[PDB]
């Protein structure tokens, strides 16, 4: 569900 | 663990601006630097990120055509270029390490912000006048003194006192807009009245858009 | 586009009282496989960049005082300040890093409710250096008062003025929770020379009648 590319620092 | 952005600028509609973000205090190539803008009254607004290591980028859909983020690994610096500037683009542009949440480390760091004004009006550096302490500036053992920073464009000017050593009692007022279109603000500090003869009080006024760095001693 | 909505837009409480800010995300921020909420809270004092308070919905970042706590799961989230201190004055933003584009809420302004404090009124004649440029600014200063509502009137030779002054009010002080205001009367050098008495008249709730500060140009 969450997009890993929304913020690459997470 | 710090991020330092370039100074505030003014550009003509249709021109471009190139803000920079210098990083230090951490492994630069390991994390991605974002670019966020805070317009006046609007919520914070994400523009894009760049992977500092390999330079890959993602841009918000609102800024796909006009934004470009870049980085130089040697100097530890990221850049954000915005083209075809319009009135809505007047905002403070931040670079930030947004929520670096790794199994090993967890931090979040923002640059101090770069105010960009889009206007056809010309840059103008401020005049710095003293607001001298006097009989009409004292109440109950304290004396009030300050500086008047008049007639500059664009915002902002920063005012420190004694190069940052005097901070208590200091009030720097938001700039007012004059009918001429130029801005004006005051910075005041209240100090002990007994020691006006031995202490020294200096306004440090910085207006980066006009390369103005002024030190004005304020004396009775 | 995950729309982050905060409630209320403005919160005002006395020193030490509990303060709670609500954030509602438009879709779920929970990943059920790892049971984490992709939501953070930021604090922004005026003139500073935002400061990360809480991440993973409830995990406080080292350095942040204990009185800040986050909770909630899914689409409803709360930020609590269990005992509001003076320096907690600021705007507070929730932030979701679940979906692209990253988004922030509209911010919640937190203010302190304070006892009345009458202003200290000062006036400053124009410097001689400014009169060389043919213009004269007369600055009146209202220092450290509460509440924020204050009226300033200018008088030249005892005549009420209009059209030639501008005002500015500080943000609420981080330490004593008061405001300050400066009013600037601007005149041409010649017009300033034409008159003797320059006065600033201040009306505020902590005063039983208006106060006037004045100088004579000599």
């Amino acid at each position: 569900n969450p997009d890993p590319n929304a913020n690459p620092n997470v | 663990v710090q991020l330092v952005q370039s100074g505030a600028e003014v550009k003509k509609p249709g021109a471009s601006v190139k803000v920079s973000c210098k990083a230090s205090g951490y492994t630069f190539t390991s994390y991605a630097i974002h670019w966020v803008r805070q317009a006046p009254g609007q919520r914070l607004e994400w523009m894009g990120w760049i992977k500092a290591g390999n330079g890959n980028t993602r841009y918000s859909q609102k800024f796909q055509d006009r934004v470009t983020i870049t980085r130089d690994t040697s100097t530890t610096t990221a850049y954000m270029e915005l083209s075809s500037l319009r009135s809505e683009d007047t905002a403070v542009y931040y670079c930030a390490l947004l929520t670096v949440l790794t199994p090993d480390d967890a931090f979040d760091i923002w640059g101090q912000g770069t105010m960009v004004t889009v206007s056809s009006a010309s840059t103008k550096g401020p005049s710095v006048f003293p607001l001298a302490p006097s009989s009409k500036s004292t109440s109950g053992g304290t004396a009030a003194l300050g500086c008047l920073v008049k007639d500059y464009f664009p915002e902002p000017v920063t005012v420190s006192w004694n190069s940052g050593a005097l901070t208590s009692g200091v009030h720097t007022f938001p700039a007012v807009l004059q009918s001429s279109g130029l801005y004006s603000l005051s910075s005041v500090v209240t100090v002990p009245s007994s020691s006006l003869g031995t202490q020294t009080y200096i306004c440090n006024v910085n207006h980066k858009p006009s390369n103005t760095k002024v030190d004005k001693k304020v004396e009775p | 586009d995950i729309v982050m909505t905060q409630s209320p837009d403005s919160l005002a409480v006395s020193l030490g009282e509990r303060a709670t800010i609500n954030c509602k995300s438009s879709q779920s921020v929970l990943y059920s496989s790892n049971n984490k909420n992709y939501l953070a809270w930021y604090q922004q004092k005026p003139g500073q960049p935002p400061n990360l308070l809480i991440y993973w919905a409830s995990t406080r970042q080292s350095g942040v005082p204990d009185r800040f706590s986050g909770s909630g799961s899914g689409t409803d989230f709360t930020l609590t300040i269990s005992s509001l201190q003076a320096e907690d004055v600021a705007v507070y933003y929730c932030h979701q890093y679940y979906s692209s584009p990253l988004t922030f809420g509209g911010g919640t302004k937190v203010e302190i409710k304070r006892t009345v404090a009458a202003p200290s009124v000062f006036i400053f004649p124009p410097s001689d250096e400014q009169l060389k440029s043919g213009t004269a600014s007369v600055v009146c200063l209202l220092n450290n008062f509460y509440p924020r509502e204050a009226k300033v009137q200018w008088k030249v030779d005892n005549a009420l003025q209009s059209g030639n002054s501008q005002e500015s009010v500080t943000e609420q002080d981080s330490k004593d929770s008061t405001y300050s205001l400066s009013s600037t009367l601007t005149l041409s050098k010649a017009d300033y020379e034409k008159h003797k008495v320059y006065a600033c008249e201040v009306t505020h709730q902590g005063l039983s009648s208006p106060v006037t500060k004045s100088f004579n140009r000599g």
